[PDB]
C-alpha cells in the first residue's frame, strides 16, 4: 500500500517568457 | 642437394592509518 | 609540505555535484552526476574543474 | 644508385630519400662507424652482407652501425624489415677522407600524409568556427521555480541551449516526451565561462530540476520537421568520411 | 664541425651548443680523461667507436669518460640515447697541449623554456597581488546568536568573506538553498592572522553554526547576474592555458 514518491512537478500557472533580453552569443 | 613491542593491540590496531596515493590529472 | 598549492586539491575538499540518473539499488549499476560550482584550488586562485 | 646529399653544416652528415626501386650508395672510409637511421617503429627481420666478414654489423632495436674490418671490401647489404627492403652498395674509400658519420632518410609518402592532414585539420577547425547559414528560435516559456531559471534559452534546429548567470548553479536537464515521462538526454557544456548547457535535441517541453526545486520549459515554436543532418556532423560545412575503408 | 669554446677561467672547460646536423670535433690529448655530460635523465642506449681499442670508455648514468690508449687515436664516436644521436670526431693531439676536461651541451631550446616559465610565474604573482578593479558589497544582515558574530562580512562578486576578531573561534560556514535546507561549500582561509574565512559563492542566505549555537546571515543585495569568470582564475588578470595539448 505504498510506492516510490515522484519528484515535484512544477506548477503550470505563472508561465512567462525566458529570454527577457536577446542573448549576446547569437551575435544579436 | 642442400646445405644443412606491539602491546595494547586494540587501540594500536584501530589507530593504524590508511595512506591513499594521490592522483595526477591527464 | 605541499608542492604547488595552485595545481593541487587537498584531501577533504567538497565536490558538490548534482545527480543525473535516478538511483535504484536492486541491481548493481553506475551513476552519473554533474558539478554545479567551480572547484577552486586550495590556494583559492585557480579554477581546476 | 642513389647518392646521399651533404648537409649544410658538415659533410659527414648526409640525407637520402628511401626509394624502393633503387640502391643507395654508401661510401665509408676505414676506421669510421657509420650509423644508419631506421625509421621509428620498424621491425628488423634479417640482413645479408655480400661479405659477412667485411663490415661489422650491430643492431640495438632500430639502430644500425657499419664499420669495415677488411681491406678492399666492396660488397652490398640487403636488410629486410617490417615493410621495406633497403638496398646499399658499400664502397671503401682509400683516402680516409669524406666519410659519412650517419645516413638518415626522408620518406615521401609519409610527408605527403602529414602535410595533407595538417591542412585538413586546420580547414576543419576553421569550418566549425566559421558557422553560417543558421536560424534561431527564441520562443521559450518557463513555469515553476524561477530561483534556478536560466537567463536565456534558444535552439538552432539541432541543438537546444541554456544560459545561466554567474552566481547560479548548473541544474540537470531532462527530456520530456508527450505522455509526461521524464528521461535523459546527453548534455555538453560550452561557452567562455562554461555557463552554457547545451543538450542535443529539440523538444516542445524540457524539465529542469535541482534538488527539490523544479522548473519546466516549453518550446512554443516546436518544428516537427527540422533540418536533416546530412553532413554527418554538428555543422553543415563538414563531411564525415570513412578512414575504415574495408 | 662544431668547435668547443672554452670558459674564461681555463681553456680546459669548453661549452658547445647541440646541433642535430653537425659532428663535434674533440682533440684528445694524451694522458687525459675527457668528461662528456648528457642531458639530465638522458637514457643511454648504445655507442659506437671507430676504434674500440684506441679509446677507453666508461659510463655512469649521463656521465662518460674517454681517454687515449693507443697510438694514432683518430676515429669517431656515435653515442645514441633515446632523444638524439651525438657525433664526435676523436682526433688525438700529439703535443699534449690544449686539453679539455669536461664538455658541456647547452640546449638552447631547454634554456629558452626555463627562462620562459620563470618570467611567467613572476608575472602571474604580480598580477594576483595587483588586485584592482572590483566592487564590494556590504548590504548584509545577521539574525540569531551574536556570540559567533563575525566583525565584518562582504563579497567581491565571486567570493564571500567573513572576518572574526582575534578572541573568537572560527565556526563552520553553511550554504542555504531557497527551500531552507543546508549544504556544504568549499572554504579557504586567508589573511595575515587567518581571521578571514572565504567561501566559493555569493548566496542570499548564509548559516553559521558552532555546537548548539546557530547564526544566520542574510545577503540583502543578492546579484543573480554576477560577474562571469572567463579568465579561469580567481582574478580577471590571469588566464589558464592548456599545457597538456593532445
Amino acid at each position: 500500500c505504498a510506492s516510490a514518491p515522484k519528484p515535484k512537478q512544477p506548477s503550470d500557472f505563472n508561465r512567462e517568457p525566458v529570454n527577457k533580453t536577446v542573448p549576446v552569443e547569437i551575435q544579436r | 642437394l642442400t646445405a644443412g613491542g606491539g602491546g595494547g593491540g586494540e587501540l594500536a590496531e584501530k589507530l593504524q592509518p590508511m595512506r591513499l596515493s594521490g592522483s595526477s590529472a591527464g | 609540505r605541499l608542492g604547488n598549492r595552485d595545481m593541487l586539491i587537498t584531501q577533504g575538499t567538497q565536490l558538490d555535484c548534482v545527480l543525473e540518473t535516478r538511483l535504484v539499488t536492486t541491481q548493481p549499476g553506475m551513476t552519473t552526476c554533474h558539478l554545479t560550482r567551480d572547484v577552486y584550488s586550495t590556494s583559492g586562485r585557480v579554477v581546476l574543474l | 644508385l642513389d647518392v646521399p646529399s651533404s648537409s649544410r653544416y658538415d659533410h659527414r652528415i648526409r640525407y637520402v630519400t628511401y626509394n624502393p626501386a633503387d640502391v643507395v650508395q654508401v661510401d665509408t672510409v676505414l676506421g669510421v662507424a657509420t650509423h644508419i637511421m631506421l625509421e621509428e617503429g620498424e621491425q628488423y627481420l634479417t640482413h645479408a652482407f655480400g661479405d659477412s666478414e667485411a663490415y661489422a654489423f650491430a643492431r640495438k632495436g632500430r639502430h644500425i652501425f657499419i664499420k669495415p674490418q677488411a681491406e678492399l671490401a666492396n660488397t652490398n647489404l640487403i636488410v629486410v624489415t617490417d615493410r621495406r627492403s633497403y638496398k646499399f652498395r658499400l664502397q671503401m674509400r682509400n683516402d680516409r677522407n669524406g666519410a659519412m658519420y650517419e645516413l638518415a632518410f626522408r620518406y615521401p609518402d609519409t610527408q605527403a600524409r602529414q602535410t595533407r592532414e595538417a591542412n585538413a585539420r586546420a580547414a576543419v577547425e576553421a569550418a566549425f568556427e566559421q558557422r553560417v547559414g543558421a536560424y534561431y528560435n527564441l520562443k521559450y516559456m518557463m513555469s515553476g521555480d524561477k530561483d534556478i531559471a536560466p537567463v536565456n534559452a534558444w535552439d538552432d534546429g539541432r541543438f537546444t541551449y541554456f544560459k545561466f548567470s554567474a552566481n547560479a548553479d548548473l541544474p540537470s536537464i531532462y527530456f520530456v516526451d508527450a505522455e509526461g515521462n521524464e528521461s535523459l538526454v546527453p548534455r555538453t557544456t560550452v561557452g567562455s565561462s562554461n555557463n552554457i548547457i547545451a543538450v542535443h535535441k529539440v523538444n516542445p517541453k524540457w524539465m529542469i530540476r535541482l534538488g527539490n526545486r523544479a522548473l519546466a520549459i516549453f518550446n512554443e515554436a516546436y518544428d516537427p520537421n527540422g533540418v536533416p543532418n546530412d553532413t554527418g556532423t554538428a555543422s553543415p560545412a563538414v563531411r564525415r568520411v570513412n578512414k575504415g575503408g574495408n
